[PDB]
């Protein structure tokens, strides 16, 4: 018998919205350590990993490992039954092929209850490649929405270059070009760097990726020549999120 | 049954007519003339196979079918006209696949469209499914056109409504039977004088052909010549009909082998069909639903603006 | 000659805004006790009773037992051409078939005097019955319109269980099976579940979603039922009257 209780259930509703517009069927990894989350997308290019850790779970309870299959999309639209300060209490049994979901409110009176079925699946896998990375960055999250969607707008692509001092994204399209560079802070950005490296990127992507905004306050890139970027945001004493593309050659 | 009387209708209240889709009929119990229906079908395993689909369909849909059955012939116009000179092997074919998917049957005193009009009449069914306006004459309050139709042509049934009709013609049922024989009974000869809406008018300030007759008497309009505008009149309101409290109709569980053992092998068809079909007929196994207000409060009339 | 003013007006606007999605028609019985309106619904399930006594008005001038007939949806389209705060006022003459409103301003200095014209009506009429409701709630409206449409997303039709301790809204859907209970909490925010002998109906939760297009109508919503008779839904539309939804129920 598996069971959880999440008292930031709104954090959860959030996470789905990371996925639900992304990714529609995936697998869920159920052990002692938490929830985890490492998915392919449909145009073969997104690596999505998705980790929750059971020291930032108030309740748990997990003797028998789970290896369950998802509808995400199924699974957002039963989290949108509750109000933005409940609890979810989540329960899987080692012989059902359910998740037993229970929104509780901080007021005890209206209380929502769902049986939602299961699907056996053989999605394939990709783990981390661990390496390293010649530059990171780390900077605000809505100024990096903000400035992915706007160069969406110009052109379809994006020519990213990074150096000693700044860093710059640039793009061109039918109506011209256009680009903009950001500085070193002597709410701000830190470069750590190795190589003054440029490559090339596909916005639609970034427009995926954006969605996990208000999972987090800040935003963090990571990357070399020649290998993925990462984008990466974190859910709060818990875990993290990650969306890895490969850039264009 | 009766002559431009649809038209008629449509021509002068239609009000009373409406154009319906047969998913709107879920839950209703309807009395058929499987006479006529089997005809249909027909116009050699047709009498079995409309009378297969088309059941299944009006099953699909939550309708309740209940096929009724001719007795012995009354004095019908063209009737006994070769008289004047002077078979049920497939009918009861299927008065068997009925039974045998646990579909109702009625054997009437005599005309049954007379009799599914008795039931309807009596709160035992909805409607009475026929093509011919007769059931309406007979004082059938619903008549539903069109329910035994191919899936294919995409025509809604026709609904008819007695107490509308009544309604906008400003008389009485009796009344209104007059008018459909002046319109062309198939019982007795109509008067060549009067048309349809003609017909009409003078019933309306003459409520009776007797009294109609009496007036307009000119060589000009002569009325026919064995005339039993009143034997008629007659059967259009006490008919030859089995009591309708007489039975309660009761849909039972279609059996797949007993059936399947005496269609796709007795009469060979397709079996992977007819497999999937009796499958289909098990799985729609009811129809009534959502009650109305009427079912509630008395009506209690009509607020008309100034 | 008929001659009527509402101050606080923007109620008039909310119950055509309620009326609107569920009927193209109404039958406006303007009598001596003020206006009302009894009128069945178009799919022959439901129906409409507003009365709006002439205590609930300002000032008031009835010679007349009016028996007009109004196209709602075009009213509406008229009614959103005034704010809220405006002061609503409606003339009539026994011979000109047509509607005067007259929409004042609370600072007077903007005036909105518009006509709609006049057709004609021969509506069915029915009454409703007089009995024992075996459950009658009050509810809060906006919890009440909540929780049936957190129940839409499941399925179609809704089964009620009204008993004394919980009352237990069920669905099944697509996705499987849901319920929520509630219980009495021991003025508006208040509820109570008024139980005799407990019952189990069905309704369509669809018509509870066109029913609850009158959440800002009232204080509390009552939620009236008994065994196989019409729900009453009521909105006691506050220091003048009263709007009830009737709905026959379910087989």
């Amino acid at each position: 018998m598996f069971e959880a209780r999440l008292v930031q259930g709104s954090i959860l509703k959030k996470v789905l919205e990371a996925l639900k517009d992304l990714i529609n069927e995936a697998c869920w990894d159920i052990s002692s350590s938490g929830v985890n989350l490492q998915s392919m997308d449909s145009s073969h290019v997104s690596l999505v990993q998705l980790t929750l850790r059971s020291e930032g779970f108030d309740t748990y309870r997990c003797d028998r490992n789970l290896a369950m299959g998802v509808n995400l999309t199924s699974m957002s639209k039963i989290l949108k039954c509750a109000g933005n300060e409940d609890i979810i209490t989540l329960r899987a049994e080692d012989n059902a092929d359910t998740l037993a979901l229970v929104f509780e409110a901080p007021n005890q009176e209206k209380v929502s209850d769902y049986e939602m079925k299961l699907m056996d699946l053989d999605v394939e896998q990709l783990g981390i490649p661990e390496q390293e990375y010649s530059c990171v960055v780390k900077m605000p999250s809505g100024e990096f929405a903000r400035i992915c969607r706007d160069l969406s707008h110009i052109g379809d692509a994006v020519v990213i270059s990074c150096a000693k001092d700044g860093v710059k994204f640039s793009a061109s399209g039918e109506l011209g070009n256009g680009n903009i560079k950001l500085s070193q802070t002597s709410e701000a950005v830190t470069i750590e760097m190795n190589e003054p490296v440029q490559l090339t990127f596909a916005l639609r992507y970034l427009n995926f990726f954006t969605k996990a905004t208000p999972l987090s306050s800040t935003v963090t890139l990571s990357m070399s020549a020649d290998v993925p970027l990462v984008v990466e945001y974190k859910i709060a004493d818990m875990g993290h999120l990650k969306y890895y593309l490969a850039p264009k050659i | 049954g009766i002559q431009g009387l649809a038209k008629l209708i449509a021509d002068v209240a239609p009000s009373a007519i409406r154009e319906n889709d047969i998913k709107s009929y879920f839950g209703r119990k309807v009395a058929i003339d499987a006479s006529m229906s089997i005809y249909q079908f027909l116009i050699t395993t047709s009498h079995l196979m409309g009378m297969f689909y088309r059941t299944i369909r009006m099953m699909e849909n939550g309708i309740k079918p209940v096929y009724v059955f001719d007795g012995k012939p009354p004095q019908l116009k063209s009737g006994e006209l070769a008289k004047r000179s002077e078979t049920k092997q497939h009918n009861d074919e299927c008065k068997h696949l009925l039974s045998l998917m646990g579909i109702p049957y009625l054997d009437a005193p005599s005309e049954a469209e007379a009799s599914c009009a008795a039931l309807v009449k009596a709160g035992k069914v909805y409607a009475a499914a026929t093509e011919d306006m007769a059931c309406l004459t007979f004082g059938s309050p619903v008549l539903m056109r069109h329910l035994t139709a191919s899936e294919a042509k995409k025509l809604p049934i026709q609904e008819f409504h007695l107490s509308r009709i009544l309604q906008e013609l400003g008389l009485n049922q009796e009344q209104f039977v007059d008018l459909c024989i002046l319109l062309g009974s198939d019982y007795c000869e109509s008067i060549r004088g009067i048309g349809p809406k003609r017909a009409v008018d003078l019933i309306q300030k003459h409520k009776s052909i007797e009294e109609i007759v009496r007036r307009l008497d000119p060589n000009k309009y002569p009325v026919p010549e064995n005339w039993l505008h009143k034997e008629a009149h007659q059967l259009f309101l006490e008919p030859e009909v089995l009591d309708p409290e007489s039975v309660e109709l009761k849909w039972s569980e279609p059996n797949e082998e007993e059936l399947i053992k005496f269609m796709c092998g007795e009469k060979q068809f397709s079996e992977e069909r007819i497999r999937s079909g009796v499958k289909r007929l098990s799985k729609s196994r009811q129809g009534s639903t959502q009650g109305r207000l009427d079912d509630f409060f008395k009506v209690t009339g009509s607020l008309s603006s100034a």
